[PDB]
């Protein structure tokens, strides 16, 4: 139910056994946990520029 | 909008607003580059100090560049550098990397050590350092006799003072209040601008996708408009604050350029 | 011959013209309403809805006007700063001779002349620049008869065989005399004193 | 590939010249084809310092240089109601209930115009009499 | 134009030329004393 675009990579953060995602600051999601495999994935915005 | 075609189409009928915002921000960036280049690039050639250093007993080792470190910075410059330490927003690098700034400072300092104030007017002319100090004493109403008869005492006093400066900078913190204040203000402005992206502004939610996947388009457009107006107003406020701050910084940079021209290339 | 020299005045003119151009161009936007012209909205609806449509136009145009005024205020402040600097330069470098280095010119300031320009001023600075240097050997004082002599103004030089005194900014040797030097102490505490007559 | 981004269509060399078209991170480009390089801050010299040697000029030159400064800009005024309504009584009546807005939007412009006149007068009018050659 | 006007400056450019001529004649003939 949490939607968004970006590129998904493998990360090494250590969630406590009850969080489902995380945000760094200014409330922007940075990591998620997949509901099936239960591993932490990291989100990076798709590249852009002038 | 952030990847929402309906939002873009609705925004189109607001005329040319954000073109002006981009114009203003680009002007700010160009002005920053001009400020730096105008303050520091005040020499035509890159002067170099001689290998053997006998400046009448004066000791400049703490300030001269250090070839050991790759940065080629000095002791005091290293102390200064160590002492102080997304949704469509980008940061562009400055044009002059700090190695070139260090090179400019080194050239200016070597020139003023070796050729007095002469290199500020035309070509640099060598002069032994004691004679330059005698000239400078004569410039404030004291005969050069006084300098020549008290050379060792003056050299010792200068060395002690320059040694004390380093301790004052190293031990006491919060000496670089102004630069830290500038950095903090800019960071806080960006933080609040990006924090504003989570406000309803009287709509039903704060996410475009949720509004789209819940309401009929003739009803969703109203909420989209309500979000658009608030976000646009926040952007306007941020740009105006940036303009004011840039004007203040430019005034300070002009003062710094005047000081560099008058108190380094001559005696005031 | 060369163009692109009066960049600043042209830039000011262009900025003002562009601001007016965008302000007048803003009058052709819906701002969320059904049309950008008042007459059609009046003639195609009833007052209870015509007023609703008109309100959006009103608020949009008001916002654009406010933005224009704020930009004008900022630019006027900057222009005032520049004008104050120009007045200071006119007062200090035209009606007198300035000693602060590099304030008006590149070299030793001699004089200046003003000229007018469509929205500004042009200063012609006349300065003095030395040239054609030459190496010399020097000394800080002269020991003679056990006394130390320093130059009243100028500097001791030698062409390898004899010593002279010169002014500091133009080579003009003269014979060392008891009239262009003064005495203080004996030749024992000065580092680099030389023997002469 | 550069610290400023990615650059296509130009050749990278190993020399260093003055900066023609600034690009960033200390590098810029020029035309010979288009080449990209690192800036050179200027010429290098080692001034001949010694503790008993000086240099003294023997001649001089006189130079004339120019400086350009802006002192004024055009004075403009705006009739708020004609711009925002343009001959519409209903629009005027609707605008009436937004309080005092138009007076503020005219005081600023009048101040700007007076300031322009003061700027010119302060810069130029500095002589009591009109001298003649 | 749709309600916007451009006002003329108070000093015409002939007067500005006259001021510059006066200043330059003064500096040529009397040094800095006239200041
Ligand atoms: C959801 O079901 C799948 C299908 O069984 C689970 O995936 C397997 O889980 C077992 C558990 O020991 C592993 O041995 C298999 O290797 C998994 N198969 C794979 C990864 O392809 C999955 O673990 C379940 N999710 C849970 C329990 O959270
Ligand atoms: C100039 O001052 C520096 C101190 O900053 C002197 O460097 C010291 O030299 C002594 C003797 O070689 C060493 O024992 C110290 O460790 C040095 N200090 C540092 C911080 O490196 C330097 O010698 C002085 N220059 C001259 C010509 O005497
Ligand atoms: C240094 O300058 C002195 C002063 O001019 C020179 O001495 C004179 O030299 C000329 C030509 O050589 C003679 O005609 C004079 O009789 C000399 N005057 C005296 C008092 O001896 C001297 O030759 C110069 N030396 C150098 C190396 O240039
Ligand atoms: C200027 O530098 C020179 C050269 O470094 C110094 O000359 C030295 O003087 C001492 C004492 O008279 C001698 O022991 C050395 O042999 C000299 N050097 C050479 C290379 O011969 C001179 O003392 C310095 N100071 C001046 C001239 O005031
Ligand atoms: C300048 O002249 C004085 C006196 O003519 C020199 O002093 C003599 O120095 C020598 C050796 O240093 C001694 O043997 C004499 O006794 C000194 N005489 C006197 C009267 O003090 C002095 O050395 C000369 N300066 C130079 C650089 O040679
Ligand atoms: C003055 O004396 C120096 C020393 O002999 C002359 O030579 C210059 O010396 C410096 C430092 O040693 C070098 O950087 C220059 O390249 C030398 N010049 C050459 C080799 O032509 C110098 O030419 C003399 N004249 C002047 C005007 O400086
Ligand atoms: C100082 O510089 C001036 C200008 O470079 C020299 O005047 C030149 O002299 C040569 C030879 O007499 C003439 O061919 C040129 O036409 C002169 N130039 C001008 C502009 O008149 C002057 O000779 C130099 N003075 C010294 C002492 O070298
Ligand atoms: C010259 O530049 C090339 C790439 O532009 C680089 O690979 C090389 O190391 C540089 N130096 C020499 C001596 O070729």
């Amino acid at each position: 139910g949490l939607t968004g675009t970006g590129v998904l990579t493998e990360s090494n953060k250590k969630f406590l056994p009850f969080q489902q995602f995380g945000r760094d600051i200014a409330d922007t999601t940075d990591a998620v946990r997949d509901p099936q495999t239960l591993e932490i994935l990291d989100i990076t915005p798709c590249s852009f520029g002038g | 909008c952030g990847d929402s075609t309906e939002c873009s189409n609705l925004l189109l009928q607001y005329g040319s607003f954000c073109t002006q915002l981009n114009r203003a921000l680009t002007g700010i960036a160009v002005e920053q580059d001009k400020n730096t280049q105008e303050v520091f690039a005040q020499v035509k050639q890159i002067y170099k100090t001689p290998p053997i250093k006998d400046f009448g007993g004066f000791n400049f080792s703490q300030i001269l560049p250090d070839p050991s470190k790759p940065s080629k910075r000095s002791f005091i410059e290293d102390l200064l550098f160590n002492k102080v330490t997304f949704n469509g927003l980008t940061v562009l690098p400055p044009l002059l990397t700090d190695e070139m700034i260090a090179q400019y400072t080194s050239a200016l300092l070597a020139g003023t050590i070796t050729s007095g104030w002469t290199f500020g007017a035309g070509a640099a002319l060598q002069i032994p350092f004691a004679m330059q100090m005698a000239y400078r004493f004569n410039g404030i109403g004291v005969t050069q006799n006084v300098l020549y008869e008290n050379q060792k005492l003056i050299a010792n006093q200068f060395n002690s003072a320059i040694g004390k400066i380093q301790d004052s900078l190293s031990s006491t913190a919060s000496a670089l209040g102004k630069l830290q204040n500038v950095v903090n203000q800019n960071a806080q402005a960006l933080n609040t601008l990006v924090k504003q992206l989570s406000s309803n502004f009287g709509a039903i939610s704060s996410v475009l996708n949720d509004i789209l996947s819940r309401l009929d388009p003739p009803e969703a457009e109203v909420q989209i408009d309500r979000l658009i107006t608030g976000r646009l107003q926040s952007l306007q406020t941020y740009v105006t604050q940036q303009l004011i701050r840039a004007a203040e910084i430019r005034a300070s940079a002009n003062l710094a350029a005047t000081k560099m021209s008058e108190c380094v290339l001559g005696q005031s | 011959s060369t163009a692109s020299a009066l960049g600043k005045l042209q830039n000011v003119v262009n900025q003002n013209a562009q601001a007016l151009n965008t302000l007048v161009k803003q009058l052709s936007s819906n701002f969320g309403a059904i049309s950008s012209v008042l007459n059609d909205i009046l003639s195609r609806l009833d007052p209870p809805e015509a007023e609703v449509q008109i309100d959006r136009l009103i608020t949009g145009r008001l916002q654009s006007l406010q933005t224009y005024v704020t930009q004008q205020l900022i630019r006027a402040a900057e222009i005032r700063a520049s004008a104050n600097l120009a007045a200071t330069k006119m007062s200090e470098c035209v009606l007198g001779q300035s000693k602060r280095v590099d304030f008006c010119g590149k070299g030793y300031h001699l004089m200046s002349f003003p000229q007018s320009a469509p929205h500004g001023v042009v200063f012609l600075h006349v300065t003095y620049v030395p040239a054609q240097e030459k190496n010399f050997t020097t000394a800080p004082a002269i020991c003679h008869d056990g006394k130390a002599h320093f130059p009243r103004e100028g500097v001791f030089v030698s062409n390898g065989t004899h010593w002279f005194v010169t002014q500091r900014n133009f080579y003009e040797p003269q014979i060392i005399t008891t009239d262009n030097t003064f005495v203080s102490g004996n030749c024992d505490v000065v580092i680099g004193i030389v023997n002469n007559t | 590939q550069t610290r400023a981004g990615c650059l296509i269509g130009a050749e990278h060399v190993n020399n260093s010249y003055e900066c023609d078209i600034p690009i960033g991170a200390g590098i810029c480009a020029s035309y010979q084809s288009i080449i990209a390089y690192t800036m050179s801050l200027g010429a290098e010299n080692s001034v001949a310092y010694s503790n008993n040697s000086i240099a003294i000029p023997t001649n001089f030159t006189i130079s004339v240089t120019t400086e350009i400064l802006p002192v004024s800009m055009t004075k403009t005024s705006v009739d708020c109601t004609m711009y925002i309504c343009g001959d519409s009584t209903e629009c005027s009546n609707l605008l009436l209930q937004y309080g005092s807005f138009c007076t503020q939007l005219n005081r600023a412009l009048t101040g700007i115009a007076v300031e322009q006149d003061k700027n010119t007068q302060e810069v130029f009018a500095q002589v009591k009499q009109i001298y003649k050659t």
